[PDB]
């Protein structure tokens, strides 16, 4: 069937078309949808979509919502897809794991908008879009294909442009040595505690975070003789056995 | 010696039924010898009437060659009541259960009044024996047919020990009284009385048969037929001496029948010669003698393992053939003498026969070597191999035992057609030195083989396939026409194990040149003749030698044995081999100057690559850096000689082109803290060295490359140097801060990403730290194990055709291939591509996962892992996979000295791929053991084996990549690829992608995208298996057993969905294949389902 | 080494007169001497045992364990010019003709014309 | 039917994420009564599951706390409790440990560890107040469940005060004293009667607590309080349907009077 239009737990089905294949004549690329939010400003008025296509980035979303604003004439301005980790490359962050700079879901795409009435308009438009996709697969809203996959990720296999990574290492070292030096002098002169105390720092240590995590990671000679009661106990043990 | 005694008792307990199944067959022989006691006798007869007396019946008479003409008939025959002796093996009760069955020794001895003082000549005593067996077996079949038990029991003629001098009676059965459930035969023999004569007409150093050459098999056969009761008396007195003899002989029986050393003969062209009863006899002589001072060698007080290791040590390091043998007397010391008889020999001074004379010098050589290596593998204490010493049928598959095999298909014809068919001698002078045509032919083949090859072969063996000792009653011989000849072999198989060091030396330096032509120079001239020459070598000496035009599709030993048989045995004996020629060029033929004419042990492509690397090495040292290079060292596959194709210059499209060299700088403290900034500083240093390289040395070139194998840091950048010699190198900077940065990350990370980050650290120390030690150890070992580089090349080819290289890595394949090279426990160190490759396949079919950790100690022959480290590896294994149930992700466990963790190279591959490898090895070994080794068998093994599982997607890049991959396709026109291999790096560098192939990166990104729901395998070396044009690749792959039927959807089921039911969705195959095709519209052409 | 060669490998070291010094002495306290000798034996034991003999020559020629000693040992004392000055082989593994030919380049001695 | 451990091993290898049959095989080892071997299979499940599946990990923590509540010693219970709080989300595994406690019917130490958990983290989470107040009002500790409000108004700020006394009022309307709940809620009535959802759930709680005259007074004072054009028809669609499912035309008059004046 294609006549299904809304899932069990509120998910809205939004399928897509397929191009011309040299061995197939189709035109379905399924996808779910959900409105949601969290407390932070990166995830305001946002939409879950589960089963993202292979490399459907921001530009692909622009073309899709441009076709949508051609069809239903709604309000739609997309900016970014948080948690675009469909490969398996950016789950952990080593830099935030062992550094000071830039301190601190599954296969989804969380896409936020510019207005709550915009996500309301797009969500109700999307429900009607799911219904028309259920009824007819020919009069359907569709997202085209100019393929940044073809521009970037088929031809990996490439010399890197020297001016690009040279200005990148220049800018990254320029901000990194600055923040490292200011953290070093900040831990080297951090004398005042609010109650009288002076923090022992050690020589040439570079960070308050470093000594903090070190002190988190870092978490007698009695005699058997020479006392009267102990030599009484010893001679009592010798008397007994 | 705490677990080995328990292993000995369990090996006994493998067969301990010597009471139940022995009683019925012994009452069968009780009835038999009662019938033999009541056989009525006969008086003297004539040959010229017993010939018609057997002509008119159906039973006929056998004969030693030839039948007696009545001109020489002056012997007086008899048919008496024989004293019957139920002796030997099951008299000692040394039971073994065999599919072909043991046999009780039972002898009809000869009465004293049908022999005389001259029973040692002209085989009329053996003719008497033939006619006496003929009438006694006719009498016994008559008595069986009147007693009416013919329907289950039957009787056959057979040779004793496959020897035509003594035909014997094979009493067997068939399908209330039918015997079918134990050893399927007994053997009735006929023998001569004991006190006959004295050793001067009884030694193998006499002759009285007409032309004094030696009569070795003659006076061995008749003397063992006459005087073999002191053996039994001595056997039972040693039985009364100690009790370990029966366990000792079943130990030796299992040993020698897994070695294939049955009691037939080696003189007949068969493996064997040595026998288990000869092992018992030599052991019983070694419990009193064997020393230089005629010492007690084995005390009769200790248990079976000590005397077993004693007799193995004595026939391992002390010589019996060449320099020394042991004389002895059963009825008083036994003396080791230092002179040799130039035969496998031990002497008797109370019997005066030589008990080892059933074998030749070649079989004694291979037995002494087997004894030496089994002494070596029993002496070692760090690891026990009782299951490798007594639980391996190395004789079930014969080509596993020997390095290479050839066939001699010769239609020689008739016994009188000898002269024009074969170029060897003919007469009674040779027919008294030997026995028959095949006997002196096999001896001639041994002599011409060892003089044709010299010390280019370790050991030589020869057998006659198509031999049939089971000749019927009514026929006077095995009178079989075995495909061109009237002799008992279909063809003649010659097997060699070869010395792999000088196995392919293209000249064979014979004797030196002088004015007085010496006898060995005359021998060499008459032996080679038209292809001998005398040359000066570069030092200045002059030597007779023979040049050999070497080749890649053959070893030169093929052409040498071809010419040295077609000059000596027959000028029409066709040598047929095709297995070597079939998967000796399954290695890709590297498009080099004359590389088809070069050998396969040549490594000159690797050495040319290392010469270009030394040029780059000097250039990268003598420049100047702000923190100079401490140590630059290669780690690559060409540097460890295990690249699939040999690296030809300018070959872009091979994925094993860019070898990786690493460089470590000085230990400076000014490295930054976190991983992105130190990796960015590594990019800064690489940018500096490529800037100065393009500044000062314009003949090289450089281009950068992102890396992605070390995960969660996208900023790891290598550079790649394109050198003017034609090779490319991938430079990786290592720092001292790296592994402590990763340990910092491991320590401070959250408590649920710990095994994930440990997998990242595993990939890091597999690529950077320990891979240096890995390539050092195997590059050092690949000079004493010579065939290691071709067997790794062949194994990588075979695994690429069977579609595993996408998941599996190189280091598993390399340690798998180095396992039979360093652990020869059932076999030898492999000296041929065939023997090595099927050794690897046999091992990984044998390979368990739950109770077979793969421990290696990478060391040259004659350091290792110590005992405490071996116990530590075992403890690591047992706690590792008792915490692990059955390997949900940790399938293979491969430990060495370089890595005691074991999981360093195997972590990551999926259970479907690992199970596919093990099941495919099982398929290959049963296919080889039943369908037989053949060229069509080898090609059907090296079929791709799609075994269609849920999809096959067929690729097409627009260029057949043989030209840019650098392998000629066995094209007969060398020029058409000499002008086609683009021997110049391109000016623009953004064309490298479209002259390369992207299919491995596509299948890798697709596998890590859909890693939970379907796995994807591919081919990656497209030139070696992508067709003759070299343009084809597939993307095959299994769907998970979870995702077979539909599954209810949630927020985290992690799959492309086809929602048709409102809850239970399925993966939309058309959508996933169509996004694959959208990813590869320029790449894929075809899709096949099912 | 990683092969079966064993080396009595030596190392010599000298005290640096530190810059801006005044005193003529520059003596080591002889409990720094045990520390310097311990760290120098440890690090050159590591530099041998993580290498083969050809690699040991190719890393001894451009004089780099000297600078490695100076970098890993400048923490405790200033340490003027470091050298190694002696490598004595005491046991050799075997011949391995193929390995020795691999250290140079391959070669196959073949025909010269008979003409007689 | 799965009755053999080889078949259970086959099922867990066929799917490793499914903590339902993971815990079922560990409970099969409980059916053969092996608590230590069940803990071995437990840590095997911990090392084998894909750690991203937090809900099935939560069901594994149900299994851990069930094992160390019903069979093991309480020192091993606090051991696996400590490793749980250092592995996963501490507040949720705290409140489901309390849920397993109230199912297993232990109270004496449970009230003291209620106090301990309120000292640790109770000042900014509300399910602890839910479980503690409901446990006390059901187990007849009305005075203790009234003096919990002192510590509630102590630890919680003004942002959460309205919600903690609202859920206090809900619990004491359902299984407590409605005059106590009304004494709690009329302060918020005087604070902000403009708030509409609290008023609607308050008249709903009075409907389900079945006080006829009090729900009459609430539904005849709501329109006298501040009411806008949505709130009027919203509370009338509550009120007419509550009285349907004479005093109907008496509010039908005002429902069309207030749309004019």
């Amino acid at each position: 069937i294609e006549d299904i239009s809304a899932m069990k737990n509120g998910f809205i089905v939004v399928p897509f078309k397929l191009p011309d294949h040299k061995a197939l004549p189709a035109s379905l690329h399924f996808m779910f949808a959900k409105r949601h939010q969290s407390s932070n400003s990166n995830e305001s008025d946002c939409l879950f979509l589960v089963n993202l296509p292979l490399l459907s980035n921001i530009e692909h979303m622009k073309k899709f919502v441009g076709q949508l604003c051609g069809k239903y004439d709604t309000v739609s301005h997309v900016e970014e897809l948080l948690y675009n980790d469909e490969f398996g490359l950016h789950e952990v962050d080593l830099s935030a794991l062992t550094s000071d700079l830039m301190s601190s879901p599954r296969n989804t795409a969380l896409l936020k908008f510019v207005d709550a009435a915009s996500i309301n308009n797009c969500w109700n438009a999307l429900k009607k879009y799911s219904n028309l996709h259920a009824k007819h697969p020919n009069e359907l809203f569709e997202w085209t294909y100019t393929t940044p996959s073809f521009t970037t990720f088929v031809n990996f296999y490439k010399p890197l442009d020297i001016d690009y990574l040279k200005e990148d290492i220049h800018t990254h070292m320029a901000i990194f040595e600055q923040r490292e030096a200011q953290a070093q002098e900040d831990v080297q002169s951090s004398i005042v505690d609010e109650d009288g105390f002076t923090l022992v720092v050690g020589k040439n240590t570079k960070s308050l975070n470093s000594i903090r995590k070190k002190i988190l990671n870092k978490n007698k000679k009695a005699k058997k003789d020479f006392y009267r009661f102990q030599v009484r106990e010893r001679k009592k043990q010798e008397i007994n056995q | 010696s705490n677990i080995f005694k328990l292993q000995i008792d369990e090996l006994l307990e493998q067969v301990k039924l010597k009471q139940k199944h022995v009683l019925k067959v012994e009452k069968f022989l009780h009835k038999l010898y009662d019938i033999l006691q009541e056989i009525p006798d006969w008086e003297e007869k004539s040959l010229a009437e017993v010939d018609s007396f057997f002509k008119n019946k159906i039973v006929s008479v056998p004969f030693v060659d030839p039948k007696p003409i009545p001109q020489n008939t002056n012997y007086k025959f008899n048919y008496k009541k024989p004293d019957i002796s139920l002796i030997g093996s099951f008299a000692l009760k040394a039971g073994i259960y065999q599919p072909n069955g043991s046999s009780i020794d039972t002898l009809l001895t000869m009465p004293k009044e049908l022999f005389e003082k001259k029973d040692f000549l002209n085989f009329r005593c053996l003719h008497k024996r033939s006619v006496y067996l003929a009438y006694l077996t006719h009498h016994l079949l008559i008595l069986l047919k009147k007693d009416k038990l013919d329907s289950f029991l039957q009787l056959e003629y057979s040779y004793f020990d496959n020897d035509p001098l003594l035909p014997i009676l094979r009493i067997s059965c068939s399908k209330d009284y039918n015997f079918y459930k134990t050893r399927f035969s007994i053997n009735l023999l006929i023998g001569f009385p004991y006190k006959v004569f004295e050793p001067k007409k009884l030694l193998p150093n006499r002759n009285c048969i007409r032309i004094l050459p030696a009569t070795p098999l003659y006076n061995f056969s008749v003397l063992s037929s006459s005087t073999h009761e002191n053996y039994l008396k001595y056997l039972y007195k040693t039985k009364k001496q100690t009790e370990s003899f029966v366990e000792a002989t079943v130990l030796g029986r299992l040993w020698l029948q897994q070695r294939g050393f049955s009691s037939n003969m080696s003189h007949s062209g068969s493996l064997g010669g040595f026998g288990t009863f000869e092992f018992t006899i030599l052991m019983a002589a070694l419990l009193n003698g064997g020393g230089i001072n005629s010492n007690k060698i084995l005390l009769h007080g200790f248990s079976s393992y000590q005397l077993f290791k004693g007799v193995i040590k004595y026939l391992a390091t002390m010589d019996l053939c060449h320099d020394g043998h042991l004389q002895f007397h059963s009825n008083p010391a036994s003396k080791y003498i230092d002179e040799g008889f130039q035969t496998p020999t031990l002497f008797d001074k109370s019997t005066k026969v030589n008990i080892l004379t059933k074998m030749t010098v070649s079989s004694y050589q291979i037995l002494k070597e087997y004894a030496g290596e089994t002494l070596r593998m029993l002496n070692n204490v760090v690891q026990d191999q009782f299951s490798n010493i007594f639980l391996t049928n190395i004789s079930r598959f014969d080509n596993l035992k020997y390095d290479l095999c050839y066939d001699v298909q010769l239609p020689l014809g008739k016994y009188n057609n000898l002269e024009t068919s074969l170029a060897a001698t003919f007469g009674s002078m040779e027919r008294v030195k030997f026995i028959t045509l095949e006997n002196f032919l096999a001896h001639k083949i041994t002599n011409v083989a060892r003089y044709a090859l010299g010390d280019r072969i370790k050991y030589i063996q020869i057998e006659m396939v198509g031999q049939k000792s089971d000749f019927p009653i009514t026929k006077r011989k095995v009178y079989s026409n075995t495909g061109g000849n009237h002799f008992n072999f279909d063809f003649v198989r010659v097997k060699l194990i070869v010395n792999p060091s000088e196995c392919d030396k293209l000249v064979t330096k014979g004797p030196a040149h002088s004015e007085t032509m010496s006898t060995e120079a005359a021998v060499f001239k008459n032996f080679w003749g038209i292809k001998s020459s005398l040359r000066r070598f570069k030092d200045g000496s002059i030597t007779h030698c023979c040049v050999w035009s070497t080749s890649s599709s053959e070893p030169i030993i093929s052409s040498i044995v071809n010419f040295a048989l077609q000059k000596h045995v027959s000028k029409k004996a066709q040598i047929s081999n095709e297995t070597i020629k079939k998967f000796h060029n399954f290695l890709p033929l590297p498009n080099l100057p004359s590389s088809a004419k070069t050998s396969v042990l040549n490594l000159s492509s690797f050495f040319n690559l290392k010469k270009s690397f030394d040029d780059l090495y000097k250039i990268i040292f003598q420049m100047k850096l702000p923190l100079s290079v401490k140590s630059i060292l290669p780690v690559g596959s060409a540097f460890r000689y295990t690249s699939l194709c040999q690296p030809v210059p300018f070959a872009y499209s091979d994925p094993d082109f860019f070898q990786d060299v690493i460089l470590e700088f000085e230990t400076s403290p000014k490295w930054p803290d976190e991983i992105t900034s130190l990796e960015k500083a590594k990019t800064a240093f690489l940018l500096k060295i490529q800037e100065e390289l393009s500044a000062n040395s314009s003949t090289y070139r450089s281009f950068f490359s992102r890396d992605e194998s070390i995960p969660y840091n996208l900023e790891i950048v290598t550079l790649n140097i394109l050198t003017p010699e034609g090779y490319g190198f991938k430079f990786r900077v290592l720092t001292e801060r790296d592994e402590i940065l990763y340990l910092r990350a491991i320590a401070n990370a959250r408590n649920e990403l710990k095994p994930e980050l440990e997998a990242t650290f595993l990939k890091f120390t597999a690529k950077y730290l320990a891979s240096v030690r890995h390539t050092r150890t195997l590059e050092n070992i690949s000079h004493s194990y010579q065939f290691y580089s071709p067997v790794v090349r062949l194994f990588k080819r075979w695994l690429d055709t069977h579609l595993l290289l996408g998941h599996i890595t190189d280091e598993l394949a390399e340690l798998i291939a180095i396992k039979p090279f360093v652990d020869p426990a059932p076999y030898f160190i492999p000296g041929s591509l065939e023997n090595g490759f099927l050794k690897v396949l046999k091992f990984i079919s044998q390979w368990n996962w739950k109770d077979d950790p793969l421990i290696l100690d990478l060391v040259k022959p004659e350091e290792r892992l110590t005992l405490a480290q071996y116990k530590g590896i075992q403890m690591n294994f047992t706690n590792l996979r008792n915490s692990d149930p059955n390997g949900t992700h940790l399938q293979f466990f491969v430990a060495s000295k370089n890595d005691p963790s074991g999981i360093l190279y195997s972590s990551g591959i999926p259970l479907p791929i690992a199970t596919r490898l093990t099941a495919l090895a099982k398929v290959a070994v049963n296919l080889l053991q039943t369908h037989g080794l053949n060229q069509q068998t080898i090609n059907l093994l090296f079929t791709p084996g799609l075994k269609d599982y849920d999809f096959v997607v067929d690729l097409r890049t627009p260029i057949g990549l043989k030209s840019s991959c650098g392998i000629l396709s066995a094209t007969e026109f060398k020029n058409i690829t000499n002008d086609q291999a683009p021997s110049n790096f391109p000016e623009n560098l953004n064309d490298l992608s479209e002259k390369m192939d992207p299919t491995y990166q596509l299948v890798k990104y697709l596998n890590l995208k859909y890693k939970n729901s379907l796995i994807l395998s591919s081919r990656k070396y497209i030139g070696v298996n992508g067709g003759e044009k070299g343009d084809k690749n597939v993307i095959t792959g299994l769907i998970k057993p979870l995702f077979k039927g539909a599954h209810k959807f949630r927020v985290n089921l992690d799959c492309n969905v086809k929602p048709v039911d409102d809850e239970n969705v399925i993966l939309n195959k058309e959508a996933i294949f169509h996004e694959i095709a959208a990813f590869g519209n320029d790449m894929v052409i075809n899709f096949e389902t099912d | 080494t990683s092969d079966d060669y064993v080396l009595r490998i030596f190392a010599i070291a000298f005290t640096r007169k530190q810059a801006n010094q005044v005193k003529r002495h520059s003596y080591a306290q002889s409990s720094h001497i045990r520390a310097i000798r311990k760290v120098i034996s440890e690090i050159l034991t590591k530099e041998v045992q993580g290498s083969t003999l050809a690699q040991l020559t190719s890393k001894l020629i451009p004089e780099v364990i000297n600078k490695e000693i100076e970098n890993a040992t400048k923490d405790i004392f200033p340490l003027q010019n470091i050298h190694v000055r002696k490598v004595k082989l005491l046991k050799q593994p075997k011949f391995d003709v193929g390995a020795l030919m691999a250290l140079h380049g391959e070669g196959s001695g073949e025909e010269k014309g008979k003409k007689v | 039917a799965p009755e053999s451990v080889a078949d259970f091993e086959r099922l867990l290898i066929g799917n490793p994420n499914s903590s339902v049959v993971w815990m079922n095989y560990m409970a099969f080892q409980l059916q053969l009564s092996e608590i230590e071997k069940a803990r071995e299979l437990a840590e095997r499940a911990l090392k084998t599951i894909n750690f991203r599946e937090e809900a099935e990990k939560l069901n594994i923590w149900i299994a851990m706390l069930n094992l160390e509540n019903t069979f093991g010693t309480e020192e091993t219970l606090e051991e696996v409790f400590s490793r749980a709080c250092q592995y996963m989300d501490s507040y949720t595994i705290h409140t489901k440990l309390l849920g397993i406690y109230e199912i297993s019917e232990k109270f004496d130490k449970a009230a003291e560890l209620f106090k301990a958990t309120a000292k640790k983290f109770g000042g900014e989470k509300v399910s602890i107040w839910v479980s503690w107040g409901d446990f006390l009002i059901s187990h007849n500790e009305e005075q203790e469940a009234r003096t919990i409000l002192g510590n509630a108004l102590k630890a919680l700020p003004k942002r959460n005060h309205i919600e903690v006394v609202r859920k206090f009022a809900q619990l004491e309307f359902a299984k407590g004293d409605p005059e106590r709940g009304r004494s709690l809620f009329e302060g918020l009535v005087a604070d902000a009667p403009k708030r509409i959802d609290l008023w609607n759930v308050y008249v709903d709680q009075e409907v389900k607590a079945k006080d006829k005259k009090k729900v009459e007074d609430l539904f005849e004072r709501i329109i006298t309080k501040k009411i806008t054009r949505k709130q009027a028809k919203f509370f009338f669609n509550k009120w007419l349907q509550f009285e349907e499912s004479k005093t109907i035309e008496y509010v039908k008059a005002k429902a069309t009077e207030y749309v004019a004046s």
